[PDB]
DNA sequence: TTTTTTTTTTTTTTTTTTTTTTTTTT
DNA sequence: AAAAAAAAAAAAAAAAAAAAAAAAAA
DNA sequence: TTTTTTTTTTTTTTTTTTTTTTTTTT
DNA sequence: AAAAAAAAAAAAAAAAAAAAAAAAAA
């Protein structure tokens, strides 16, 4: 099935970033831990996407913008600042 | 090292309940950043926990103790 | 502080309505569970306040209505279904306003 | 039986980023219902746990086993 | 007195607009700066109103309309271009007045 | 961010020496524009003066230097 | 001691939209007197402000403190 | 430029005025002050000239006379009474204008 | 004669003022210096009376005021700054 | 400490051609100041010349060396 | 500098006109008595100049005429008379101005 | 026989406090005469003194003896 | 005194004559040179006075004529030559 | 340029033993010439001596060299 | 002690411009005396000046200072 | 020259007298001084000769006597008194 | 005004008896000094001779009566 | 030619120090004094160099040092004084 | 003929800065010869100068005219 | 003083040689002359002795001998000639 | 009394003249 | 050293605009 | 057909009333 | 804990002024 095939590419990229963390602390990660990240990533995106749906749908609209996204991770405040900053970088375009 | 522009796109388009939704390029480029913050802070919390209860390596147990916290942030 | 005051108020009614469920189920709750649900709803209210802000901000208005709210309990679908029923009863409490102020002949 | 109108208002006036933010009669009326089901289900989930592991009264162990899923639905 | 209370009502809206410009240029205002632009606006409406008076008296009327006002900010070219354009959008609120007013057929 | 019909109305009726002076519907909606532009121009030229002498916040001495220029414009 | 007539007249003719506009002999003399009182007012007002906030120097800041009312007066 | 020649001649006149005032108060006038009043006065003249034009053409005349001037000086009352006083002496000086031409019989 | 008396009365207080200088510096004078300054003061008062007359006649009233006066101490500027100071104090009378 | 006020008055009156000349009370007071400064300058200058030549008192020689500059000053 | 060169040309004419006096008496001058009069001449110009400025600002004209000058010649009486004489003579030098400027009748 | 016109002019313009001070023709001419008789008198008085004290040339000592009266007369 | 004031006048004349000769070569005369010549010429006139009187008396006149002058100055030949010339210009005046 | 008759007249009346002695105008004119040539030759001779011995000016030393000759010639 | 007769005679007959001139013997004996006394007082006065400015001998400077004096007497 | 060795015999007679002066006060003259007096008298003999001839012509004579000579010594009167005496010493022969 | 060090070295090297000879840095600087003192003294003494015989500048006669003793000291 | 220029190069430098001397005494230099002072410096450089050589080779060295030059200013006391002063000063430099 | 042995010896020891300096008897006999010729040539040329310019005894001007030349030779 | 005392003893012997020169040419000395050579010898002995000290020390010694003395008289040639002869005559002593 | 046009008179502005002051040239 | 130009201000006459008296109407 | 006045009819602004939200007192 | 006033804003109806239709003249 289509959805299974993309979970494998997800595991790949989840594998990507976990390694930068492994050199940061000079220490070792379990592979089942790498496996559990791709599962919740994919589980999590379900809620993110369907949430974003209600948000965009609520916006008198059909397609995602920057405001729907910045609504979605309002919960941890280290994150809020992080992302507004990153948004001025991507806004160069 | 890490998230393709295309990856996040595919992933989102998979679970859209309305298919009218496309994603603007910048909004796409922000999610690589959001997915970046997401996974690595899950990873950082696994390690902080391995360290807290006095351990040799980062295992399932420690992560599932920090699971509450991650859900709360996302 | 003023907020210690309002925090403990939350606890009071939580104590009561949770007693409704303790009755119903033949199982009694620890006081910390009680104390916990109170502080939890309080945490929840920051998220309620924030989210409702960005909803009313999003609709070019400052007096919030039912739709921003029905959208706040969006997440579990048992709840959004529950909410609509109860919002329709609100429409029936609305009919009560038309009886109150009387019209022409 | 349940939450008091003004109570909830000042509680929501606790966490507003703009204090010019209002709540109407009906909206507030339904806030109560939200929180009704909110804690309804907090209590209900806690006892389904106490029974499932066969408890003689509901202690924090079970409650805290029912916290995760309540947060995700809200 | 009644005057200084109007001074304080003016202070509100200017505080709003000072923060909106603080958002665009990524640099905020001193509380004393907010106070000084309000003092400015109040004493500006002196020359506005009494300039508006001799205009309505210059055009030999009692009631001030759009022509006097357009001539009151006659002084800078960016400003003058700006006012005339928004005169067409305000006239769109009169087109809503076209939707409102009874036309017989 | 739109300015108020009522506000401008009572504000104008302050310095009339003749009370028979009325403000027509459109004349009222246009002074909304004049004051808007005046405040935006008073505020924008304050920031441009604070920018000029490299201040790290917008203070009293900057507005006083554009006071000459603002009087003549309005 | 007032402005010289030639000076006042050429400065006025600098700003007529219609150059057909003249300045009458008596109007010219009135304006000689008027520009004296205007300048005397500005200097007098400035001096009072400097001395009111207790400075050895009448500074531009003090003249700027009397500008609002000076320009409303003229 | 030609305007800069006349701005320099204006500095002369303000200088004379301030010289006389400086000896009155027994305190000297600063370099900046004399310069600033010279530029003040030239700036002021823009608003004088345009208002004068608005008044002349409003009062159906091509040549601005004494009435338009006194209209312009309306604003402070110590200033307005000054003007009319001195106007009498100049009007008396005009009696001298009538007198310089010889009379018939 | 009556004017020779004035030269001598100029001398009498010129006798006293140069002695303040004798206290001050520890340099006293011959009585010939005292006599020559008194003669000078009287001779000089002729020009100052004539001078003040020229000024007051030019300002066209018949009494001399402070203006004409402070203008007669014009030549040294140490004198002039000093002169204006003391006028402030006598005007407070 | 200093000059008799009636002395000063009468000295002046001798030298007016038209005795319609009067001297104001305040100008008389300034004159006593002037006389002070006149005589004291003669004296203090005589002293500085004597100092310069190491004289034991102020002799007529030194006085006459100070007449030139005194005349320039008056 | 600027002043000293004017002083030196001054020194020249003094040498000459002092020779006219040496001429008159068959008695000789120290070159140094010459120098004394020159410097003195210069510093006297200072006082002549200072005084003629205070005259002219106080008569509301910027070009000095003969009257200020003859007020400056007040001190010895032989001076005052002698100067007046010579003023009417050179006034005839400028009457020449009128004879030579072509007069058409 | 006397001074150059523009010489005397330059001398006096060296000390004017108001530069707006200018000098009419007859004033200039009488100044040439005054400077003439001025300096000639310094010389005349010097010669009187040399003769009077029977010196074989006109020296500094006599000059100083003559200075006082020069300045009394001017 | 007679001689002294008249010597100071002669010294002035002599001072003038020396200045004339100084001008010619731009070679100037000392203070002492001028003085010595002034006194020499003054005492030279004593020889002139006595001699003129003896020769006038000697030709039984009291009033001295052109012949006496030329008699007295017979001495340097270029001079008697040139002074006879100037007596012609004198015989014209 | 040269000697006055009046001067020569007074000086020589000072040394006459007979005062009845008066001098003809003609004699007087010729001696104007003799006096002048005498003195100018003294000066010229002084100059020639200074030049001959290479002096920078004509000094008493040189004069003294010219005195003897001048007087034998007179 | 002194002058030789034939010497004196020869000298004078060289400069006479008439040769008819004969000189009596006692008149020549007189000339012996007169020339004797000429050189004597020439020397005596030369001596008195050397003494006076305190010279090391009788040398040319001194004599030439008294050459005026000698040729006046001759 | 006739003049030259006769200037040499003048140079001689005067040299006699200058040495007799070197005896009296016990101090001598410079070489140029000896020369200078010999020259000086020679030039002086010009003055003697001219004037003597004009006296002898005044008195209707060519033959020169006592009177012209003692009138030539008219100049200093210390001399005039000394020489009239020696003229009696000579009047003896 | 101080002797060129290149000049002193080449001057020294022209007439050295052994060609092995060089001059060290400080030594040649000191020769510059010794030659500089030589010229200055030769000069001071030349001026001193002309004025002694009172010449009106320093000709060969003076300096050369000082050149004898100049070579003895150097 | 080469030595003619060295005499003339010595001429310019000697001339500067000698015009230094014209200021101080109030008396100037003739060409001849200048020209005769320059000839001497050049000719004096001979016996200085050859004496410096006799000193340098006489001490078994190939190069002259500080001691040969101070030895060259030997028979006067004041040259000792002044030049040792200058030797301690150039040892600073 | 002349100089004694002791004269010279004592004379030498006067200016010695070191008195360890001894004098041999033959070198003493020889300095007698030297200073003997020293005085003789000092005299001879002083004498020869008085006679060469024809002076009337041996005078100081002549010795000191041979002084530069003599102190050269000594 | 000891200086003065030696001066008068030297004066004796210098007056000797000067008197003996008075014998030979029948030519007498001014007495200023006798003192100028006595003074000259005294301060010349400073010149002679300071240099003799310098010489003796330069040749390995403190005691001045024949060598240094013969070198001090090397300036004029009649002096050199004079000295060598008398050295062989007194070397016999 | 009402309504319209031409000639002369007077007023204010702009340009030019005329005079005064300062520098450069022969 | 002496004379004219260059710059600046002031004043006088020409340009511009209105008001008075004479002409024509309703 | 041309001229002027009064009645009725409609339009736009200002004040006041009436409703809604927030905050304090009893 | 419950109710009402206080504050604000909106909307409603009367005030203000013009333009249409009918009445009388040119």
């Amino acid at each position: 099935s289509y959805q299974q095939r993309l979970k494998a590419a997800v595991h790949y990229t989840v594998g990507c970033l976990c390694e930068e963390v492994a050199l940061d602390k000079a220490m070792q990660f379990s592979k089942q831990t790498i496996a559990a990240i791709s599962e919740l990533t994919f589980r999590q995106c379900e809620n993110f996407a369907k949430d974003l749906e209600m948000f965009a749908r609520h916006a008198k609209r059909t397609t995602i913008n920057t405001e729907d996204v910045k609504l979605l991770a309002r919960r941890s405040n280290s994150l809020l600042k992080y992302i507004t900053d990153k948004s001025e970088e991507i806004a160069q375009a | 090292s890490g998230f393709r522009k295309e990856l996040v796109s595919r992933l989102l388009h998979l679970h859209f309940k309305d298919d009218k939704t496309k994603v603007s390029g910048d909004a796409l480029q922000l999610m690589v950043e959001l997915l970046k913050v997401f996974v690595v802070e899950a990873a950082v919390r696994g390690v902080r926990q391995a360290q807290a209860e006095d351990a040799l390596r980062v295992d399932v147990d420690q992560l599932e103790k920090v699971l509450p916290q991650l859900l709360l942030d996302f």
